[PDB]
């Protein structure tokens, strides 16, 4: 009670509430995104795009999780990479319940490839088996995501010399780089089921420096609106 | 996959080569385990407060 | 026949009371109502919780005796209650509404500066307004009327005073608020405005029911704001100025002076027990 | 190849001499035992100043100290007697999933989505906790690590393997595999010989620590075991899982004993221990509620009710006198 070692444990249990106030304000003024993806669609791209002019603002190398920290018009932002978690995503994937946002990459140039498992499963069947999955789950049902085409010269060229009725049987228009990316994009746009909760935007990766991080800042703000329309009751 | 058969099947012939006992046996021993200690468990038979630590000092 | 009216009263502040009381306590005893607008929300409850303690049971013991009979400086404490308290139940609406056109309009700084001391800071500057307004008729600056008839607790009378007051507590923070909504209101649309046909009919048909959401919703807001305090105010402006040939009935006098007392019942109504988190701590705690 | 029949030969007759060894189940033994009664437990302290979701927590060999981990990058030291903050350790990675206290009370560990289980050394010359040493070679999330010594660690990972480390050298001193699915949990024999692990493919094992061999299979689950328990006593443990049932193994026996389930509870569960005399079998559930059940009679004995998430972690002192549930909504709670 009045003991000079319980005085002195008091205060540093005080001291130590007050630094645990202060790294709880500190970490919430930061936006966090989820990156997701197949493995070579053009994860890696993004997040050099994203880190190229902002980057972070005898340790081991991880490999589990990978933390990319950039800032934009004064903007925190934080984007975790699970590529390399080779684990089933039931037991960890509510831990990222509560982001912002869900940037989920896939290509466009690997609908004509397959995956090396089995000769009969296309690649790009695999990525809409993923983007069902992960639109869907009971933790990311208010969870906006952000849907990036990448590699759309490369897809261009493909779709120049092969066609794309054979990762789409049921598809039948002309084969052009407007049509087949529109047709690829509201392929992907129906498999959202909470149509009324969440939004999907999508942007088809530029070759500009700051095109890509400038669509995701747009549609966080956009987000971050509606999230303050929502609790006032006006939306 | 061949070479994970051996070592399964090895697995499970090593696995079936110990000595088992009763089961009647075995739940006598946890009932005798758990009578036996039951004075000393503070959360099976409730604590007086003059005693218990995270109450009163 | 003085009967209905005070029991009538007597549960107009019962419920006042209670609903004002269960929401200061359920955003006290829940950790997950602890932001900045939740935290806007409790101090206006705390407010109206003020006037149906402090200022509803004196002038329900008016309204039934007829007459005041407590004394001069009671009376005078009673007017000084009822202008503060009452002024800043509007001020806290107009903060209300500004934290949210801030909130809407400007993310980064929803993100970036939003604290509880702003919350404190406008909670501070309501009362500040509320003081500014109710002291100066106690410091001189009052008419002699006031304290000609013991038979009566009439607010002073002059002027100068009743611009001074009515502009600052109610007028000013009717055209702030105006504006603010307005603006909160074309946000609002331009957010909402920005097979394949049975998608886009499906898209037309939710932006629909979100605009007619948002229209009610500013709708019930603004319309309980207006029908609860402009009637009072406009009497208060029109009355003092002309003297003579401007009786007021007892009836309609009385149903409006008694009109916005109602706004501290429906505050806890419209800011509190509608939003979705306030109804699950509440069925928590029940 | 054609190894599979042999195989299947060997499994039919495992099962046939494991249903040969049972003649008369758990319930029929303890018939005559009177009813433990109701029990009845009030919460006694309330631990705040976690700002996120907990996962992990662990008691001191003292039965005063508890260590927690939370998704804020915290691992907080905890004084259950008089709830004071000892400790706040940042962690360098905030998905951290378990957390352990050392026997000795001199080191904590840690460890998450980040395949690295991180060991912070608590009594230093300057009294400020630093990293002692990264523990690093799995491939998968880590999922539970207890301090079998001051210098020994055996960690389970979600890559399909437990590991048994050197602290001081930081390699991997032993590896057991054999697990077909991510290992969610993790326990020791209270004399350190053996440890058993319950994996995402349904079934629980028993290793040796030194000869580094899965001893035994168990396997009665329908669905991924996230928890396990010894039995104090050193021959049983007890398995919950996302089936919403807890059960109770036997080591010398070499099959299942009881089943502890309710129509009422469809939810999975996340933690399982043991009281001190083992009569008392605590487990906590999705639906925010904490249950006591007779690990003799499989009859519930109470329920735990407070929390308001989800309890994800739950252990009980040393001496018995208390029993610590944390959960989602960040509060740690003492119930004795
Ligand atoms: C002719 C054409 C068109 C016009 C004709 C018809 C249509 C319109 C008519 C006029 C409208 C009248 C009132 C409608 C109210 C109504 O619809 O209420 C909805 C249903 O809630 C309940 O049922 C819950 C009710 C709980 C009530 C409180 C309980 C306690 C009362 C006593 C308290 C004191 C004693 C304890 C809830 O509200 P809502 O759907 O109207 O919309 C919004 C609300 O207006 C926003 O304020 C709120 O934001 P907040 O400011 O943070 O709260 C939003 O979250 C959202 O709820
Ligand atoms: C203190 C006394 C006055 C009791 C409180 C009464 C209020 C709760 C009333 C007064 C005016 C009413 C509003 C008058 C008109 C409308 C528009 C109405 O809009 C529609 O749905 C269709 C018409 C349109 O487009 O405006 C929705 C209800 C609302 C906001 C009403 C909600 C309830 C209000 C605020
Ligand atoms: C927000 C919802 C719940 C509606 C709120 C309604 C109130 C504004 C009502 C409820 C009881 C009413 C009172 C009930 C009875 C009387 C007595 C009545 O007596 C008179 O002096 C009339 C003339 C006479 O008979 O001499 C004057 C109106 C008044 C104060 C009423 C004023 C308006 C009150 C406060
Ligand atoms: N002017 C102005 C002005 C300016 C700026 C302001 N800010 C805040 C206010 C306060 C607004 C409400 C004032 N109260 C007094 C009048 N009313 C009342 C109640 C019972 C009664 O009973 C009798 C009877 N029995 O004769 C008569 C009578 C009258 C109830 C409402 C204000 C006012």
């Amino acid at each position: 009670t009045l003991s000079a070692e319980d005085k002195a444990a008091v205060e540093r249990s005080k001291m130590i509430d007050r630094n645990l106030r202060e790294d709880g304000e500190k970490a919430a003024r930061e936006v966090k995104l989820l990156l997701l993806g197949a493995g070579e669609s053009g994860k890696s791209t993004i997040v050099k795009q994203m880190k190229i002019i902002h980057e972070a603002g005898t340790r081991v190398k991880t490999t589990g999780i990978v933390e990319t920290h950039f800032t934009f018009k004064d903007l925190h932002f934080k984007m975790f990479d699970v590529g390399g978690q080779r684990s089933e995503r039931k037991k960890w994937i509510h831990c990222f319940e509560g982001v912002t946002a869900i940037i989920f990459c896939v290509a466009l140039s690997d609908y004509d490839l397959v995956l090396a498992e089995d000769e009969e499963m296309n690649r790009m069947h695999e990525s809409m088996k993923l983007f069902d999955s992960i639109c869907n789950n009971k933790w990311f049902t208010d969870t906006s995501i952000i849907l990036f085409l990448n590699k759309k010269d490369l897809f261009e060229e493909k779709i120049k010399k092969s066609p794309l009725t054979i990762c789409y049987p049921e598809y039948a228009g002309s084969n052009t780089y407007e049509e087949a990316a529109a047709y690829i994009q509201c392929q992907f746009e129906d498999l959202n089921k909470r149509k009324d909760t969440k939004e999907i935007y999508t942007h088809f990766t530029c070759a500009t420096d700051t095109k890509n991080v400038q669509f995701v800042f747009d549609a966080v703000t956009d987000v971050i609106i509606k999230n303050n329309l929502k609790d006032c009751g006006l939306f | 996959s061949i070479a994970q058969a051996r070592k399964l099947v090895e697995q499970l012939k090593m696995e079936a080569n110990i000595d088992r006992i009763k089961v009647s046996k075995a739940a006598a021993d946890l009932m005798a385990y758990c009578e036996a200690h039951a004075k000393e468990d503070p959360l099976l038979t409730p604590v007086p407060a003059s005693e218990n630590p995270f109450r009163e000092k | 026949y003085q009967v209905i009216t005070s029991l009538l009263l007597g549960t107009l502040i019962f419920c006042a009371v209670l609903g004002n009381a269960c929401v200061v306590a359920a955003i006290a005893l829940e950790r997950s109502l602890q932001n900045v607008a939740n935290y806007l929300i409790g101090s206006l409850a705390v407010t109206d919780l003020m006037v149906s303690v402090l200022v509803l049971p004196m002038a329900a013991l008016y309204q039934v005796l007829n007459k005041w009979t407590l004394g001069q400086v009671t009376c005078d404490l009673f007017i000084a209650l009822d202008v503060l308290c009452c002024t800043s139940s509007i001020w806290h609406l107009c903060a209300i509404a500004l934290d949210r056109y801030w909130a809407i309009t400007d993310p980064i700084d929803y993100v970036n500066k939003r604290t509880p001391r702003r919350a404190a800071a406008l909670i501070s500057l309501t009362w500040l307004i509320g003081f500014l307004i109710s002291i100066p008729p106690m410091l001189g600056w009052r008419t002699p009327e006031d304290r000609s008839d013991p038979d009566a607790c009439t607010i002073s009378k002059d002027h100068g005073y009743t611009i001074y007051s009515t502009f600052g507590a109610f007028y000013i923070p009717l055209l702030l608020m105006l504006v603010l909504y307005g603006r909160i209101f074309r946000a609002a649309r331009f957010r909402i405005r920005k097979k394949n046909e049975r998608n886009a009919e499906a898209k037309r048909k939710m932006a629909l029911a979100r605009e007619r959401k948002t229209v009610k919703t500013l709708g019930i807001i603004m319309g309980t704001f207006i029908l609860c305090w402009l009637p009072f105010f406009i009497v208060a402006l029109v009355l003092p100025f002309c003297e003579s040939s401007c009786h007021m009935p007892t009836l309609l006098g009385a149903i409006i002076n008694w009109l916005g007392y109602s706004n501290s019942l429906l505050n806890p109504v419209i800011y509190a027990y509608f939003n979705k988190d306030f109804q699950n701590a509440f069925k928590k705690i029940i | 190849d054609q190894l599979r029949q042999e195989a299947e030969q060997l499994k039919n007759q495992i099962r046939d001499a494991r249903k040969a060894c049972a003649d008369a189940t758990l319930s029929q033994i303890t018939n005559n035992i009177d009813p433990v009664g109701r029990i009845q437990m009030r919460t006694r302290r309330t631990l705040r100043g976690h700002l996120a979701k907990i996962y992990a927590m662990h008691w001191g060999t003292d039965s005063r100290l508890l260590v927690s981990a939370s998704q804020d990058g915290k691992l907080i030291i905890w004084d259950s007697y008089t709830t004071n903050k000892v400790h706040a350790i940042p962690l360098r990675s905030s998905w951290v999933m378990t957390c352990a206290y050392a026997p000795s009370g001199n080191y904590v560990a840690c460890g998450g989505l980040d395949n690295i289980c991180s060991i912070y050394n608590l009594k230093t010359r300057e009294g400020n906790v630093r990293v002692s040493r990264e523990l690093a070679g799995h491939t998968g999330y880590l999922s539970c690590c207890r301090f079998l010594d001051d210098n020994q660690i055996v960690t389970s990972s979600g890559d399909t393997t437990c590991a048994l480390w050197d602290i001081e050298t930081g390699q991997q001193t032993t590896t057991f595999t054999g697990h077909t699915g991510d290992v969610m949990s993790l326990s020791l024999a209270p004399d350190t010989r053996l440890f058993v692990s319950g994996a995402c493919d349904a079934s629980a094992k028993l290793w040796d620590v030194r000869e580094g061999m899965c001893r035994q299979t168990f396997t009665g689950h329908e669905s991924d075991i996230n928890a396990i328990c010894f039995f104090p006593n050193g021959n049983a443990f007890a398995t919950g899982s996302d089936d919403a049932t807890c059960r109770l193994f036997d080591l010398r026996a070499d099959q299942e004993l009881m089943t502890y389930s309710h129509d009422n509870i469809i939810c999975g569960i996340t933690s399982v221990s043991f009281s001190k005399s083992g009569r008392l079998l605590l487990a906590g559930y999705d639906d925010f509620n904490c249950n006591v059940w007779d690990a003799l009679k499989a009859d519930r004995a109470g329920v735990l009710a407070g929390h308001d998430n989800r309890v994800s972690c739950l252990g009980v002192t040393d001496d018995g006198m208390a029993v610590a549930t944390g959960s989602w909504d960040s509060f740690l709670k003492i119930w004795n």
